[PDB]
C-alpha cells in the first residue's frame, strides 16, 4: 500500500541504495504531520454516525427524484436508503484510514481502482456521492491543521469522482 | 528471405557507460515482475506500460484492455508479451498506424519499445519494408525478439527512454511521446488541411504599434530577468 | 531537475567556491516561508479538478470554435485529449510551485511542446488562452482566507503567476 | 480637411475666402468638442472595435479564413485584423479632420490595385469595416453614432 | 540533483499524478531540519581552512611514504601537496553543499559517480581520501545536531570509498 | 475507420496477403444486406427533427429535475435546453452514419472513444441519453428489417453507455 | 484508410451533417453494382504473381540495363528487393480496387515512396515503366471473358486503370 | 564490415569481373606481411590503458583549462566521460588496424562524435589535441623493437598514423 513510507523504501530500493539522508527526512516529516492527522482521525470516528445519516440527508434533500423514482437503484425503497448509508460510510470509512496512513493509497487500493465500471454498470452518477461528500466537508468539524488534514483528503475523493 | 539491408549507424547517449555508481534520480522506476508486486504496484506497472505504448492521452477507458490485464496479473503472460499484444491491439492500430506513413510507424515502433532515437533514414527504410510486406505482426516479432531487447529489458520490463537526461545536465532530452506525437506534419496535406482556426489568433490581438523594435531596452528585458 | 536549493549549490559548484554567508542567509529566509508554499500547493490540488473543468467551460464558452465539428474540441475523443492537457499542464505548474525553480516545468512540459501542437494543426493560441483561464481560477482559489490564518502572500501569488504566464508564453 | 478644400477651392479661383466659407469655417470650429469627444471614445475602445468586428467578420465570411484562403493561419489572420485596425484608425482622423480626405489620400486612393495585387478580396475588406461600424455603431449615441457611421459608410463606399 | 523535493516531484511524476498529502509531508520534514542543516554548513564554510590544512597533514602524519615516495602521483613533490590539499578541498565543499542542500545530492553528482575509475586510472589509493575524511569527522567541532548532519554525509563518503 | 471491407483489408493486410475468397463473401455480405441499411438511413434522415425533439421532451419528462435544476450542466437555461438538443442530434446522426457504412466505425471513432471522461468530467449522466435513445428506438416508425438494421446499432449505443 | 462509404461520411461529419437523399442514391447505385468489383479484384488476385513474373522478364528484357552488373537488379537481393516491390505496388492497387477509394493506396505505398527510390540511387523512372508493364497485363486478364456472364465493365476499367497510372505518376 | 580483402572484392563484383593476376599478387604481399600488422595490434592492446593515462596527464598539463573548475575535466564524472571517450576512439583504431581499412571506424565510431560534442560545448579541438597525444605514444610503442626480432614497419606506421589522423581530422 502507498505510504509515505514504502513509497521512499520502494524508491530507494529501485535505485539500488541504501535509505540515503533524504527519505529518512521524509519519514521524519510524516511523523511530525502524524499527530494532527490523529487528531482529525480520532474525530471522524467519534462522530462517525451523524455524518453517514446526515450526509445521506442532505444527498436526498438536493436531489429529491432519488426518494421518488419506482427503481431498483434509486433510494424510494427500504433497501436503497440503507445502501445509501453503506455506500456512504464506505467513503468516510476510507478517509480514516487515508488520514491514519497518510496518504491516499487505502482509498487509491481498495476503493479508487475500478469504481468508474461500477458507476457505469449500475447506472449511478458521480454526483450523489460528490454531493455526500461535500456535506462531510462542510460538517465534520475539525479545526485547524486537522481540518486542513480531513479537508485534503475528502477533496481528494471528489477529485477522483470528476 | 531477403533479410534486413546493412545501414549505417550514429552515436547517441545509449551506448556510454555513465557509470554513476549509485544513482542520482531520472533512472525509470523499475516496473516489472521480478519484485513480486502486491496489488496497487501491479496497477503501477500496468499503468506504467499503459503509458508507455499508448501514453497518456490514449490511456482512456475504451483504450484500456482487461484480458490482458486479468491474464497479467494472475501470471498467465509475462510482461514482454503484454506489451506485443498491446501494440497488437487494434485500437492502437486505429490510431497510431492507420494515420503513421509507413515510414513514420517506424519511429514510434523502434522508439516506443526500445527507448532510442533512429540512427539514421536507412533504419527507416528498410524496417519499413519489411512491416511493409510481412505485416505489422513480424514486425514487431523482429524488435521483441532482437538481441538488444533481451539485453536491456529482458523478459518482464516496461520499456523506457534509455539516457534521456545526462548527469548533472537539466535539459538533456525532450520526453519521448512528446517528440513523436501521433499525427505528422505531412499526414494532412493529403486530405483538407484542419479548417476553422481563427478564433484563437482573434482572442489574442497586439497593435503593431506595440510591438517592439530592434535596439529598444525592452527587448533584453527577460536576460535581465533571469539573472 | 533542480529545485530552490539544488540551482544555489548548482551555480555555486559550476563555480567551485563555498556558498557566502549572504546565500545562507537568503536560503533562511526562504525555509523561514516556506509553509505558505505548502500551502498553496494544497489549495491547487485539492481543487485540480474544478479549476480545469471550469476553465474549459469558460474557454469553449468564449471561443466557441473548437467544440464545432471541423476543431479540435469536436472530437468527443479529441476533446477528451484536450482537457488532460489541461490537467497536464496544471500539473507540472504544481510541481515548479513546490520546487520553486522552473526546471520541471521547463524540461518535461513546454521545451518541445510549442513544436508538437504544430504538428498536430491545434491553435497553441487558444492553448495560451487556457492557461489564461487557469491561471485565474488557480489564483483565486489560492487567495481564500479560509481555515488558514491571515497574513502575507503576495509574494508567492506573484511567483505563481510567473509560471502560468510562462507556459502561456512558450506553447505560442 | 474643411479649411484645405476651402482655402485649396478659392485659391484656384485666385479670390480670398466667401462669407459662406467663412460660415462654414465657423461652423466647423464651433463642433470642435463635439468630434473630439467621439474619436476618443473610438480611441479607447479600439480592441473591443478590432476584436468583435473581426469575429463578426469571420463568422459572416468563413471564406477567408478557410484553408486555402487569403488569411488562412495565424500570422494571416493577425495581418487581417491589423487591416482593420487600420481603417479604423483612418476612420478616427477623418472624424477629427472633419472631411473626408485623410481617409482617402491615406486608405483610399488606389487601395484596390493594392489587394487585387495582393490577391485579397477587396469585397472581404469592405465587410470587415461594415463589421466595425456594427460594433462602433453599438458603442455610441443615437445621432453621434449617425456621424461616426456615416464616415464608415464613406469607407465602405470606396471599397465597393 | 536528488533533493528530498526532486524526489518527490519524480515518484508523483513517474506516477503521473498531481503532489498529494505525502509528498508535502516529505517536504515539511525537509524544512523542520534545515535549520540545524545551516548550522552546521556555515562552521564548516567558517573554518574550512584549518580543516583543511589539518586534514592532508594527517594524511601525511598516518601515510609517511606519501611524502617521500618518488612519482607523480605522490605529495613528494610541491605540486601533489597542493593537489592533496585541492582535493580534500573538495570533499570538505561536496559536504557543505549537501548540507545546504538537504540530501547527498550534490556528492553523488559531483563527486561520487565515476570516482572509482578515477581512482583505478590514477593509481589514487581510496584509502588516503578515507583517512582525511576520519580526520574532518573529529575536528570539525560541531555539537549535537548540527554534528549528525556533518557525520551523517562524511560516513557517507567513506562508505563510498570502502 | 471500422467498416467491413477496411476490416478484411486491414487483416490480409496484416497477414502480408492478397485479398482471398473470405474477404470477398464479407464483402458480398455486406452488399447484400446494404439494401436494407440504406432503406432505415433514409428514413430517419427523412424525419430527424421530430426524432430529436421529441426526444429532447421525453428525457425532460422522465427527468424533471434537469429542466428545474439551477446549475451549468442542467437544462433549465435557454442554453442548457439548446445544447441538449445538440447532442442528441449527435447521437442520431451516428446512428445514421453507421447504418450506412455497414458497421459501427463510425459510432466507435467519433462517439464511442473517450465518452466516460466527459461524463466523468462534465458531471453528464449516462442514462439521460440512454432515455434518449429509447424514445428514438421506439418511434422511428421502421418495419421489418430495416428496424432491424435501425435497432441492432441503437440497441448498440445503449450497451456503449451502460 | 477509408472505402468509397467512408469518405463521404468523412466529409459530411466533418461539415457535420446528415447525408442528403442524393448523396443516398447514387451510393445505392455502387452497391447495385459491387459484383463486377469482387470480380476483376478475383480475376487480379489468382493471377497476381504470373502478373508479377511476366512484367518483370518483360522490364529486364527491354531495360538490360539493371541485371548487368553495377544495376540494381544485378545482386540477388536487389533482384528479389525488386520483385516483391513489384508484388508490394500490386498488392495495394488490389486493396484500393476493392474499397474504391484511392485511400489505403495513397498512405501507405505511395506516399513518401518517391523520396524513397532516391535514398536508394534507384530510378524511380524504371519503377514507373515496371507499373506500365503491370497495367497491360492486369487490364488484359481484367477483360477475361472467362467463366463470367456478359455485361458491361469499361466504367469500371476506367477505374482500375487510375490506380496504376497513379503509382507510376507518383514514383516519379 | 568490410575489412582490406572485401573492399577488393566490393569493388570487383560492383564492375562484375573476376579479380585480375595484379590485384592477387598484391593482396599476395598483404598476406605476406600481416605477420607484423597482428604484432603492431598487439602492442597496442597490451598497452592501451597505459596509453590513454599518460596522455591524459600530459592533455591537462598542457592545457590547465579542463579540470579548474567550469572546464570539462572539472566534474569527476565528466572527468572520466572524458578518459573514457580517449578509450573508445583507441579501441576503434585499433579495429581499424587490424581490418586494414576504415571501415570500422568510419561507421561506429566517427559518425556520432563531431554531432554529440558540440551538443555538449565540449572543445572538439580539444579532442582533436586528445587524439594527438595518443598517436605520438601509440606509434612511440609500436616501434618498440623489444621482443620481436628486427625489421621494417615504418610502411605500416604510416598505415597506422592514418587512422589516428581521421579521428582528428573527424571530431573537427
Ligand atoms: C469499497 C467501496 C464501495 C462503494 C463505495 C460501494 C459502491 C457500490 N454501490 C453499489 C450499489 C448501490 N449503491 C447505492 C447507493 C445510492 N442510493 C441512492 O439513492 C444514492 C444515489 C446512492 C447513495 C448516495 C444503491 C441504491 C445501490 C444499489 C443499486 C441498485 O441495485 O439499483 C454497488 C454494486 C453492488 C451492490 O449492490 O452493493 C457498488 C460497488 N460498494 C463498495 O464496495
Ligand atoms: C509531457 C507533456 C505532454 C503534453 C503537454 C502533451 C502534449 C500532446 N498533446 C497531444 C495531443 C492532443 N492535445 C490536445 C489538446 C487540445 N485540444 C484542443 O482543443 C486544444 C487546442 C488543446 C488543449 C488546450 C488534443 C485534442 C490532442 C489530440 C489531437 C488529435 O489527435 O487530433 C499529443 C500527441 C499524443 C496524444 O495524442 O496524446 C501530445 C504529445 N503530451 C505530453 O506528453
Ligand atoms: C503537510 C501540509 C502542510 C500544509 C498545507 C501547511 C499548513 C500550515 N500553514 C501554517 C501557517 C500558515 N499558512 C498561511 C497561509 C496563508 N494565510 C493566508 O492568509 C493566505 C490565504 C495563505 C497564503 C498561502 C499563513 C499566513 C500561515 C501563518 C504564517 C506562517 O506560519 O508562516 C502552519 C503553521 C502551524 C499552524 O498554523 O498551526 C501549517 C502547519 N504546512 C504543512 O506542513
Ligand atoms: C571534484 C572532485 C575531484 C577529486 C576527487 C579529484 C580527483 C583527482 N585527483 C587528480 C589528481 C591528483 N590528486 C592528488 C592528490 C593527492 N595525491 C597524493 O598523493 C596526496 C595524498 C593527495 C593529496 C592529499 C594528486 C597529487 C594528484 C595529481 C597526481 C596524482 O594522480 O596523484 C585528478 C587528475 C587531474 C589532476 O591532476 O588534477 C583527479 C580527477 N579532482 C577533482 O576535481
Ligand atoms: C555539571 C556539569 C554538567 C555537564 C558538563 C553536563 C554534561 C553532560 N551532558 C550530557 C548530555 C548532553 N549534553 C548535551 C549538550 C549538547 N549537545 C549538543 O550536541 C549541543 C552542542 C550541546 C548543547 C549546546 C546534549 C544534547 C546531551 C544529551 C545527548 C548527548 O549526549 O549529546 C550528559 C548525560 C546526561 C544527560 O543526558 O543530561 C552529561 C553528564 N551535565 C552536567 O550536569
Ligand atoms: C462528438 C460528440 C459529442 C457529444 C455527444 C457532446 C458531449 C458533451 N456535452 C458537453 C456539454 C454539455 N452537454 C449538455 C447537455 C445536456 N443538458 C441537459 O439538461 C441534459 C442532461 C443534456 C442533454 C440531453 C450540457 C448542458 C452541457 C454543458 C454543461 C455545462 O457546462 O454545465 C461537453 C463539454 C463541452 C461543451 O460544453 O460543449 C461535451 C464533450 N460533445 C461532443 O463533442
Ligand atoms: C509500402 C511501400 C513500400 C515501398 C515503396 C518500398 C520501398 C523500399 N524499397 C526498399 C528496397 C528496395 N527496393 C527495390 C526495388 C528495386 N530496385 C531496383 O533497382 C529495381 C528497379 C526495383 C524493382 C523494380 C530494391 C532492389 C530494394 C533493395 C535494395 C535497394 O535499395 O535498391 C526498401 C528498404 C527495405 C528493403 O530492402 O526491402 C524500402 C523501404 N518498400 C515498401 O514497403
Ligand atoms: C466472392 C467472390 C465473388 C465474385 C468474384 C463474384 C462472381 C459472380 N459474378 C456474378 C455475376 C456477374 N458478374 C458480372 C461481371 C462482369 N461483367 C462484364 O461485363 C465482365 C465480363 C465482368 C466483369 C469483369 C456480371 C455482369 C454479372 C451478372 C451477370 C448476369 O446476370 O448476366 C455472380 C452471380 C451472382 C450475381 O449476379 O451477383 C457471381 C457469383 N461473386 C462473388 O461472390
Ligand atoms: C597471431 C598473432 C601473431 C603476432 C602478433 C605475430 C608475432 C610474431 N612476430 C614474429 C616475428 C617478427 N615480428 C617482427 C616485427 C617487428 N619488426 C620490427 O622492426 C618491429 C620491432 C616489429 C613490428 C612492430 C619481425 C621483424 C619478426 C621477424 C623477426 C626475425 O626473424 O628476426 C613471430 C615469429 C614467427 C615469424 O617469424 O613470423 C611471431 C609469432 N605472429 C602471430 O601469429
Ligand atoms: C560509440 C562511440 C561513442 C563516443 C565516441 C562517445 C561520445 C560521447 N561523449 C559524451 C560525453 C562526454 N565526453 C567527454 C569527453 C571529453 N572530456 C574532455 O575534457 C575532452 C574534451 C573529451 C575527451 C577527449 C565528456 C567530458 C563527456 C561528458 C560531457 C558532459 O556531461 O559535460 C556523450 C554523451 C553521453 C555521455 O555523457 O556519455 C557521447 C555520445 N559516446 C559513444 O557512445
Ligand atoms: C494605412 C493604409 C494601408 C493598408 C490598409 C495596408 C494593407 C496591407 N495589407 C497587406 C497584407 C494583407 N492584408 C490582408 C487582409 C485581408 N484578408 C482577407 O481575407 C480579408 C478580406 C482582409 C482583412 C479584413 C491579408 C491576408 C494580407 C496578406 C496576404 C498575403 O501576404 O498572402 C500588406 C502586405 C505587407 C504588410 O502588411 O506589411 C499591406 C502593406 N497598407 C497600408 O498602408
Amino acid at each position: 500500500m502507498k505510504t509515505p513510507i514504502t513509497e521512499a523504501i520502494a524508491s530507494a530500493d529501485s535505485q539500488g541504495r541504501f535509505l540515503s539522508n533524504a527519505e529518512l527526512q521524509s519519514i521524519t516529516g510524516r511523523y511530525q504531520r502524524a499527530s494532527a492527522s490523529l487528531e482529525a482521525a480520532k474525530q471522524l470516528t467519534g462522530n462517525a454516525s451523524r455524518l453517514i445519516t446526515g450526509a445521506a440527508q442532505a444527498v436526498y434533500t438536493k436531489f429529491p427524484f432519488v426518494t421518488q423514482m419506482p427503481g431498483p437503484t434509486y433510494a424510494s425503497n427500504a433497501i436503497g436508503k440503507a445502501k445509501c448509508a453503506r455506500d456512504i460510510g464506505y467513503y468516510l470509512r476510507m478517509t480514516t484510514y487515508c488520514l491514519v496512513v497518510g496518504a491516499t493509497g487505502p482509498m487509491d487500493e481498495y476503493l479508487v481502482a475500478g469504481l468508474e465500471e461500477i458507476n457505469r454498470s449500475f447506472e449511478l452518477s458521480p454526483s450523489w456521492y460528490i454531493a455526500a461528500l461535500e456535506n462531510i466537508k462542510n460538517d465534520h468539524g475539525l479545526s485547524g491543521q486537522a481540518a486542513n488534514e480531513a479537508n485534503t483528503y475528502l477533496d481528494y475523493a471528489i477529485n477522483v469522482l470528476s | 528471405s531477403i533479410p534486413v539491408l546493412n545501414y549505417s549507424l550514429s552515436t547517441q547517449n545509449q551506448r556510454v557507460y555513465s557509470f554513476e555508481y549509485l544513482p542520482n534520480e531520472e533512472q525509470p522506476k523499475c516496473y516489472t515482475t521480478d519484485n513480486l508486486p502486491a496489488a496497487i504496484e501491479m496497477d503501477q506497472i500496468i499503468w506504467a506500460a499503459y503509458r508507455q505504448i499508448f501514453s497518456e492521452h490514449q490511456l482512456l477507458s475504451s483504450t484500456r484492455q482487461p484480458f490482458l490485464e486479468s491474464q497479467l496479473r494472475f501470471n498467465q503472460i509475462t510482461v514482454k508479451d503484454f506489451i506485443k499484444g498491446l501494440i497488437l491491439s487494434d485500437a492502437f492500430r486505429y490510431l497510431n498506424y492507420d494515420v503513421n506513413n509507413n515510414y513514420r510507424f517506424v519511429e514510434m515502433c523502434i522508439q516506443r519499445i526500445l527507448g532510442r532515437e533512429i540512427y539514421n533514414h536507412r533504419e527507416k527504410l528498410a524496417f519499413a519494408v519489411i512491416i511493409g510486406s510481412q505485416g505489422l505482426e513480424a514486425f514487431i516479432d523482429l524488435l521483441i525478439n532482437s538481441e538488444e531487447y533481451e539485453d536491456n529489458f529482458g523478459d518482464n520490463m516496461i520499456p523506457y527512454q534509455r539516457r534521456r537526461i545526462i548527469a548533472q545536465r537539466s535539459k538533456g532530452e525532450i520526453p519521448f511521446n512528446l517528440k513523436t506525437p501521433r499525427l505528422g506534419k505531412d499526414f494532412l496535406y493529403k486530405q483538407g488541411m484542419p479548417q476553422l482556426l481563427w478564433a484563437g489568433p482573434v482572442h489574442r490581438f497586439r497593435p503593431q504599434e506595440q510591438s517592439p523594435k530592434a535596439g529598444d531596452p525592452a527587448l533584453f528585458l527577460s536576460m535581465v530577468q533571469d539573472l | 531537475m533542480l529545485d530552490a536549493f539544488a540551482k544555489v549549490v548548482a551555480q555555486a559548484d559550476a563555480r567551485g567556491e563555498f556558498l557566502s554567508n549572504k546565500q545562507l542567509n537568503s536560503l533562511e529566509t526562504m525555509i523561514g516561508e516556506g509553509n505558505k508554499r505548502l500551502d498553496i500547493v494544497n489549495k491547487i490540488n485539492s481543487n485540480a479538478s474544478t479549476i480545469v473543468t471550469n476553465s474549459a467551460r469558460a474557454l469553449f464558452a468564449e471561443q466557441p470554435q473548437l467544440i464545432q465539428p471541423g476543431g479540435n474540441a469536436y472530437t468527443s475523443r479529441r476533446m477528451a485529449a484536450c482537457l488532460r492537457d489541461m490537467e497536464i499542464v496544471l500539473r507540472y505548474v504544481s510541481y515548479a510551485m513546490t520546487a520553486g525553480d522552473s526546471s520541471v516545468l521547463d524540461d518535461r512540459c513546454l521545451n518541445g511542446l510549442r513544436e508538437t501542437y504544430q504538428a498536430l494543426g491545434t491553435p497553441g493560441t487558444s492553448v495560451a488562452v487556457a492557461i489564461q483561464k487557469m491561471k485565474e481560477a488557480s489564483i483565486a482559489l489560492a487567495n481564500d482566507l479560509n481555515g488558514v490564518p491571515l497574513g502575507d502572500c503576495s509574494s508567492l501569488n506573484s511567483e505563481l503567476a510567473v509560471y502560468f504566464d510562462r507556459a502561456a508564453a512558450a506553447v505560442v | 480637411s474643411i479649411v484645405t478644400k476651402s482655402i485649396v477651392n478659392a485659391d484656384a479661383e485666385a479670390r480670398y475666402l466667401s462669407p459662406g466659407e467663412l460660415e462654414r469655417i465657423k461652423s466647423f470650429v464651433l463642433s470642435g468638442q463635439r468630434r473630439l469627444r467621439i474619436a476618443q471614445t473610438l480611441t479607447e475602445n479600439r480592441e473591443m472595435i478590432v476584436k468583435k468586428g473581426g469575429q463578426q467578420l469571420f463568422q459572416k465570411r468563413t471564406d477567408v479564413v478557410s484553408p486555402g484562403g487569403n488569411a488562412y493561419g495565424e500570422e494571416m489572420t493577425a495581418t487581417c485584423l491589423r487591416d482593420l485596425d487600420y481603417y479604423l484608425r483612418l476612420v478616427t482622423y477623418g472624424i477629427v479632420a472633419g472631411d473626408v480626405t485623410p481617409i482617402e489620400e491615406i486608405g483610399l486612393v488606389g487601395v484596390k490595385e493594392m489587394y487585387n495585387s495582393l490577391g485579397t478580396p477587396i469585397s472581404g475588406v469592405s465587410e470587415g469595416v461594415r463589421c466595425m461600424k456594427d460594433v462602433a455603431c453599438s458603442l455610441l449615441s443615437g445621432e453621434d453614432s449617425a456621424e461616426a457611421g456615416f464616415y464608415f459608410d464613406y469607407t465602405l463606399g470606396a471599397m465597393q
